[PDB]
């Protein structure tokens, strides 16, 4: 039903995540592990035991009515997401909960911003998509703003961000905005502005329609 | 060695109606429970449904209850998804999965998924269109993979000569209901006169291949 | 002698059996025509739970007499 | 939210006990010493012919609905 969380811890930290999903449950609770475009693979079983071939530095434990798995100590292939999955007695229903996506910590890095802008063969189908790039930067959060003419856009682009980068650990953030031809044809200066934490003050990427 | 392997897969229109099938090998799926969990695109995992093929005792979640069936063949070693009244939201990847009793209710196996996408588009290739480079000694192109449905596409540079730099975002939903993605490439920004630049689209769902090449404008 | 074995949903299951086979024994002929592995089966004679190590003659089990199995399927 | 089990003694008598599936060993023993007296150090739990471990859960040992544990005394 929701995106999942973000943790940012690194290699060697210990951490626990504490589930949330449901009410009074029961005590059997399952923690499962899923990394990007697999499927979910179970750790642990009924609150605190470890399934076949599981890692010791996985545990599961339960206080009062929470549940928590802890990693003792992170290794590379324990960055993921986590799932707890909770199980009604009464009234026979699983509840998988948010899910947590502990992701790998670096040092600041400020996005390089590239822009582009529509490609001839694409106004010809009477469409126009304006797309402002921004690569390898750490961490995830990011801001883009739209500007035509000096006028702030909004509702009219779309973000898209890659999974973690396994080498370098970095993000990168493509921000697309899209205009009808005759929209576009109208307005001169295109440029979106990135603000991130890596960068002292704002990036501005700008063109002049039909003047490169 | 226990697998699980779901199929039927696809595209429906809102309204209509699938039925996944769920294969298992190395087990009996009458000596436990056999469950479907589902999960849409960039979001959380979210049961809905078990059997037990031994008894026939079913179970479902609410936001599926009265318009989806779950059920079995023992002989064939199946268990099988109805889904009826289909509707957007219920666009995801389907997993089916084993409970065994050793494991106190948790989920042990899981095969790798299919793709069920509801949706009234109707299917169509990309248009590509190129990310041209501009005019510090590093250079960013790619190309606009714009207005495809359904999922999914693949974006590959040179043939798969070239994997450094290449980030291909995931697929955004248009208002429209088509797909739209970039896939962009950084190279040396020395490179752009002795090496062309081609990205390869490949579309099965409508069967369409697409190369182009990027250039400087 | 045979002995019959009920389901929870009403299936007699009938068995051939000797006295000294034991409830091990006795389990791993109900896998065969079920299909359901002994460590998943639960027999019950007379409200008594049956314990694998002993025989049919241990419990002074005799022909034609009813048992009760219950099945491991879900770990609660 | 717990299943009924079973522990025997040689003697005969058989006690039965409420414990969680993810209740430790010790807590069992404990629950052992309410019941009979017996202080859990003295106590050895044996499940399917393997002794069980104090830190260990009886979900760990596939402790189930109904199963017996025997117990041994020391001296």
């Amino acid at each position: 039903t929701q995106s999942p969380s973000s943790l940012s811890a690194s290699v060697g930290d210990r951490v626990t995540i504490t589930c949330r999903a449901s009410q009074s449950v029961s005590s059997a609770v399952a923690w499962y592990q899923q990394k990007p475009g697999k499927a979910p693979k179970l750790l642990i079983y009924s609150a605190s035991s470890l399934y076949s071939g599981v890692p010791s530095r996985f545990s599961g434990s339960r206080s009062g009515t929470d549940f928590t798995l802890t990693i003792s100590s992170l290794q590379p292939e324990d960055f993921a997401t986590y799932y707890c999955q909770q199980y009604s007695s009464y009234s026979s229903l699983f509840t998988f909960g948010q899910g947590t996506k502990v992701e790998i910590k670096r040092t600041v890095a400020a996005p390089s911003v590239f822009i582009f802008p529509p490609s001839d063969e694409q106004l010809k189908s009477g469409t126009a998509s304006v797309v402002c790039l921004l690569n390898n930067f750490y961490p995830r959060e990011a801001k883009v703003q739209w500007k035509v003419d000096n006028a702030l856009q909004s509702g009219n682009s779309q973000e898209s961000v890659t999974e973690q980068d396994s080498k370098d650990s970095t993000y990168s953030l493509s921000s697309t905005l899209t205009l009808s031809k005759a929209d576009y044809e109208k307005h001169k200066v295109y440029a979106c502005e990135v603000t991130h934490q890596g960068l002292s003050s704002p990036v501005t990427k700008s063109f002049n329609r039909g003047e490169c | 060695e226990v697998q699980l392997v779901e199929s039927g897969g696809g595209l429906v229109q809102p309204g209509g109606s699938l039925r996944l099938s769920c294969a298992a090998s190395g087990f009996n799926v009458k000596t436990g429970l056999i469950h479907w969990v589902r999960q849409a695109p960039g979001k959380g995992l979210e049961w809905v449904a078990y059997i037990s093929p031994y008894y026939g005792s079913t179970s479902y979640a609410d936001s599926v209850k009265g318009r989806f069936t779950i059920s079995a063949d023992t002989s064939k070693n199946t268990a099988y998804l109805q889904m009826n009244s289909l509707r957007a939201e219920d666009t995801a990847v389907y997993y089916c999965a084993r409970e065994y009793y050793r494991w106190y209710t948790a989920i042990d196996y899981w095969g790798q998924g299919t793709l069920v996408t509801v949706s009234s588009a109707s299917t169509k290739g990309p248009s590509v269109f190129p990310l041209a480079p501009s005019s510090g000694g590093t250079a960013a192109l790619g190309c606009l993979v714009k207005d495809y449905f359904p999922e999914p596409v693949t974006v590959s540079w040179n043939s798969g000569a070239l994997t450094s730099g290449v980030h291909t975002f995931p697929a955004v939903l248009q208002s429209s209901g088509l797909y739209s993605l970039s896939s962009v490439v950084t190279v040396p920004s020395s490179s752009l006169g002795t090496q062309t630049y081609i990205c390869n689209v490949n579309h099965k769902p409508s069967n369409t291949k697409v190369d182009k090449k990027v250039e400087p404008k | 002698m045979q002995i019959f074995v009920k389901t929870l949903t009403g299936k007699t299951i009938t068995l051939e059996v000797e006295p000294s086979d034991t409830i091990e024994n006795v389990k791993a002929k109900i896998q065969d025509k079920e299909g359901i592995p002994p460590d998943q089966q639960r027999l019950i004679f007379a409200g008594k739970q049956l314990e694998d190590g002993r025989t049919l003659s241990d419990y002074n089990i005799q022909r034609e007499s009813t048992l009760h199995l219950v099945l491991r399927l879900r770990g609660g």
